């Protein structure tokens, strides 16, 4: 396991010998697995130490901000329309948990998302507000997209949905592994159409990464409240922690700013190095 | 949902030979089509359909 | 029905569903089909991964039709252009299978077929003198997606820049952006000491990789399993592989300022099969 | 179990026989269970995927909004009367779990019911109110039904009641199967009367499709507490959750807009298809 | 007392209701009384829902008092009118036990009782020549409900309009709305591509069916069960079943522009029962 | 082809005939020795009301003459 602790130090005296361990060649591809009892005196230790909090289930067992979305509820003597929030699932949006994750180039996870909410009051007017509740519904592909705020799509007889009371405990819920290839795919090199001769230029075109694969619905928000004569508004904090993860095919980790949902980087931004003297400490 | 990822294919119909018939006979004809699900087909994901709508309760 | 473990303590699972819970080296000689190859000075070989290229097994085949596996009519070597190596080269790049697309039976199975995979074998070959002195890191990349060279619009690099067949494209040490709105060029721009892709080159050994020291060696192999997160897939689409060359310690000759030598690839696919045969595709090249 | 996964495909190599299985008979009134490996040479695949989400009981596991009751509790300062709500028990005052039902003739379930409540004031006038109260009874067909907001009939010897309180988790009741018939019966082709030529024509009309069957009692909601000076008015979604369900007699589904309880349909709403040529993909 | 699962996992009932818990072929031959029928060119025969129609069962039993057994009295063939199929049909239905309604004794025993059940066997018959060509669809659906022709009230269709007898009714193409406010017609409006009731005629192929190709089949044959919420009913109230027939391929002959031919029915009770005897009803029928 | 009252009658050599036909043209084109079997079917249908025969013959090595 993960725990276990790592080998024991033995000890070494003086050599003499023929066999050369310290030179190798790297041009073959692989690295010399040296220990310290191959180039210097060394005495026996008993090792405690373990490497049971660098495996990949622990560097990823905290929740992570993905997104933060944006309701109100306005007030009863205007002409605003309610405003309800739309998202489309995406861990991009954010640089933490989107660089710790292209480490790898696919993963599979299950997930568990916790919502936090607060509120706020936008005019000095003493008016109050009885305490709101939140609709939380997730649209998959396909299914209809609400267009008011108090449209027959948010009966939910088959979206599943979450009643929210302010002041309580943040929401929460899991998620399976969802993905209709065998994993994940933080990156896809390649188009979803291939051009044709015979058709017109414009009816091959796609985007340069994008595929269908990373396609997983919205999420919509709204107030069920009925509005007040005073405006309310209210934040939602999406957090992701993954669970049960698995890795494939580590890479270099990103060293310039992101830029947009792809590999593109900006002019200004290609110098993440300092200034150091070659032979000053 | 139509997807370029996700495409199907394209399915059509052809005359191999032509139609033949003797003397007093209708010479157009009609045909009719079926589709359905072999046995190892499934669905996943429940949603909600585009098919049914309303505007005023009840 | 509790599970008691040690820190002892107990957990009970209350719901249904899993996602609920809480969690002689340098001497080398290749045959493949009617095609040979040997090398008399090599640093052995690298096979990526510790994985060996192998057919779609039963328990994990997506489509149902019967398979179509040409074997030696398409698993043999095939040689593409030769570049050349002076002091002020960059580096070169290619992808995989976009490179042996006009290659024999193996591009006419590629554009007659729905579904294709295979692996490869890499054969980089450069030789030179004893009084030379340069070094090359050969890198093969899964997924080697590079940026664009637009700063107004991202992932906007058209099909035809982003396949440019068995001659392949090259690095730059600048990135200079494109500015033209009414006719944009639609092309990568990627820069070596970032490896094209916004990572610092220095860690570009995490892939698989060799380093042909013109002191030591004049060849480099490696071997490529099928990688990919399907178990088969669209080979006109999708590029599996991308091999990155590039000049680790630049080329130098006794005296003279502009030396000057080749570098040859040769790549074998292995244990190829396809899926979903058709009319032949007829793409948009140019 | 819907758990088990679904049949192998098997390996078949090139036939030359006298047996067609392809052609056949659609007079007769079955469908031909061909499989891939009839007409085409086909490789061996185990099987994985499986038909667990597409049962009955999966179909109808989740909430659906049902009705929305209005109540509210007028400013003392007033004349009007206080009003409570009555609503008929019923699932044909929405759209989308009618329509989940009706692809079938007959069907027996437990109910699960889950209310929603939110409250506002109606004016900006600064006044406050304190934390309200909510009764929610049921009154069986042949009870007594409120006709003011604070009469005997509140009294609940023997009707079943809620007593919600605002600001706390949505109330929760299940229901068992509870009906006259040995089965829910969706669709009625008949009268409940038949008329006699003796009698006179108005004594033997009745409605076509409507009988008894399909009556439930009202549930009645109230606002316990007494007004304040300001108004507060609240409204309550009813969510309806089928469980331990079975179906019989499946239907085709409604193509057109539903208009009123019955299979009644509207002109102008009769053209559900849209336009595409005979030999275009 | 606590249950384990797998997913393990624990699930314990709290509450005493369960309710509270989470969750050759073209040959044949009918035999019924003293009727008979043959018939050279049938498509088989069909079964709805693979039942056969039976008496109800001691465990099933509602009423308590000795139930009325005519059997071969009533349990034969009776044919009704014959309709004719032209080039500007839409199509025809009745309802059962509607149509029955004045026929032998099965009518006397059905008026003088209070409740009464019974299957079915339904036999179409229509031919024509080797040189004519149609399609019929003949469909039993189970409470078969029709839509009005009202849009300004719903379900108010009169007794007497929704009960023809043995005549039956027709579709049509095309939905006329009733606009006499004084004098409503209370009669349904059926449209053949809605089936009647809103739903595409496409999928009426759920309910039991068959089809009568002019070139392969002259007849068709549908067994029908008994089926209801109840074990037994009242059947001058309530109709069980309803039969449709539709042209699914309209009828054309040789080059005449008005060709015809005959359709005739014949419905046969079985397994017919009756409770609660008394003086015998008498509706107005008109 | 098309069959009327002053046809003659048709002829094909294979694996002639076969040359432009997906990957067996490919396969047949690239390769310097190959052999190969075939199936054969010839399709023709009329009324009850017409009248005729056809004979269709498989000659190995069909040599014809010439026009001069
Ligand atoms: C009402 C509350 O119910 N919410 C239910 C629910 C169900 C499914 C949901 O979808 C989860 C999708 C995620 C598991 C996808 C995360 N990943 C996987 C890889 N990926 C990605 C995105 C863009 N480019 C590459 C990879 C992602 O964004 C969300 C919410
Ligand atoms: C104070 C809270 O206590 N509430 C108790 C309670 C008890 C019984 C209740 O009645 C439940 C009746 C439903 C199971 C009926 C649902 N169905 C069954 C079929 N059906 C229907 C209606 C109209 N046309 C056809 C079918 C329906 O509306 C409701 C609430
Ligand atoms: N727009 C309606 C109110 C909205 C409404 O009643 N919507 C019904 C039918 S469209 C519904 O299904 N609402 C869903 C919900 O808000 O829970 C009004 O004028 O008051
Ligand atoms: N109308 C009475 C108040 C209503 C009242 O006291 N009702 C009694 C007897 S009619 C009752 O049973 N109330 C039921 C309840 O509200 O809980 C008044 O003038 O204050």
């Amino acid at each position: 396991t993960s725990r276990d602790a790592l080998p024991n130090t033995e000890a070494s005296g003086p050599t003499h010998s023929k066999e050369i361990p310290a030179l190798t060649a790297v041009e073959t591809g692989a690295t010399n697995p040296l220990v310290p009892s191959d180039t210097v005196q060394t005495r026996h230790v008993v090792q405690h130490r373990s490497r049971s909090e660098s495996s990949i289930e622990s560097f990823f067992a905290r929740g992570a901000c993905v997104t933060i979305m944006t309701v109100d509820n306005p007030a009863s003597t205007t002409n605003k329309d309610k405003l309800f929030a739309v998202w489309k699932i995406t861990y991009k949006d954010t640089v933490q948990l989107r660089r710790k994750l292209e480490f790898f180039t696919y993963s599979r996870f299950d997930m568990e998302l916790t919502f936090v909410v607060t509120a706020n009051f936008t005019e000095t007017n003493n008016g109050h507000a009885l305490n709101q509740v939140y609709q939380i519904m997730y649209v998959p592909p396909g299914a209809p997209v609400p267009e008011k705020w108090d449209d027959y799509t948010w009966q939910t007889s088959s979206n599943p949905s979450i009643f929210y009371t302010y002041g309580t405990a943040p929401a929460r819920i899991s998620v399976p592994y969802v993905g209709i290839s065998n994993a994940y795919s933080h990156f896809y090199d390649g188009f979803s159409k291939v051009p044709l001769k015979d058709q017109s230029a414009a009816l091959g075109d796609s985007l340069y990464g994008a595929a269908s694969l990373n396609d997983f619905g919205i999420l919509a928000v709204r107030v069920v409240n009925d509005p007040n004569p005073t405006k309310v508004t209210s934040k939602i904090r999406v957090y992701l922690k993954p669970k049960h993860i698995r890795v494939w095919c580590p890479r270099p980790p990103r060293a310039v700013a992101y830029y947009g949902p792809g590999v593109d980087y900006k002019d200004g931004t290609l110098t993440p190095l300092s200034t150091k003297d070659l032979t000053t400490y | 949902i139509d997807d370029s990822f996700t495409e199907g294919g394209y399915i059509s119909v052809f005359y191999q030979t032509r139609i033949v018939v003797p003397l007093s006979t209708p010479r157009e004809m009609d045909i009719l089509g079926f589709v359905s699900a072999c046995n190892d087909f499934s669905v996943r994901l429940l949603r909600d359909t585009t098919h049914i709508e309303q505007k005023a309760l009840a | 029905g509790a599970q008691v473990s040690s820190q002892n303590y107990t957990t009970i699972n209350y719901y249904r569903d899993s996602a609920s819970n809480a969690a002689s080296d340098r001497v080398l000689q290749l045959t493949l089909g009617n095609s040979t190859i040997t090398a008399q000075e090599a640093a052995n070989s690298v096979v990526a991964y510790g994985r060996w290229p192998e057919y779609l097994r039963d328990s994990e085949a997506n489509p149902v039709d019967q398979p179509t596996e040409p074997e030696v009519a398409a698993c043999r070597f095939y040689t593409l252009d030769t570049v050349s190596w002076t002091k002020e080269s960059r580096g070169w790049w290619w992808k995989l299978p976009d490179a042996l697309r006009d290659m024999g039976l193996f591009g006419q199975n590629m554009y007659y077929h729905y579904l294709g995979r295979s692996g490869y074998t890499v054969h980089v070959q450069c030789n030179a003198s004893k009084f030379h002195q340069g070094a090359l890191g050969v890198f093969a990349v899964p997924e080697m997606c590079l940026a664009g060279d637009s700063n107004t619009t991202t992932m906007h690099t058209s099909y035809q820049n982003a396949n440019p067949g068995e001659k392949g494209g090259t690095f730059t040490g600048t990135f200079t952006p494109d500015n033209n709105q009414t006719s944009p060029a639609r092309r990568f721009c990627p820069v070596d000491y970032l490896l094209g892709n916004g990572t610092l080159l220095g860690n570009a050994f995490v892939f698989p990789h060799q380093i042909i020291n013109l002191r030591t060696n004049n060849c480099a192999t490696l071997v490529l399993p099928y990688v990919n997160s399907l178990s088969i897939d669209s080979m006109v689409k999708h590029n599996n592989w991308g091999i990155a060359i590039l000049p680790l310690a630049p080329l130098n000759f006794a005296s003279e300022s502009s030396p000057e030598i080749p570098i040859t690839l040769t790549i074998a696919p292995m244990c190829c099969e396809f899926n979903g045969l058709r009319n032949i595709t007829l793409p948009r090249l140019q």
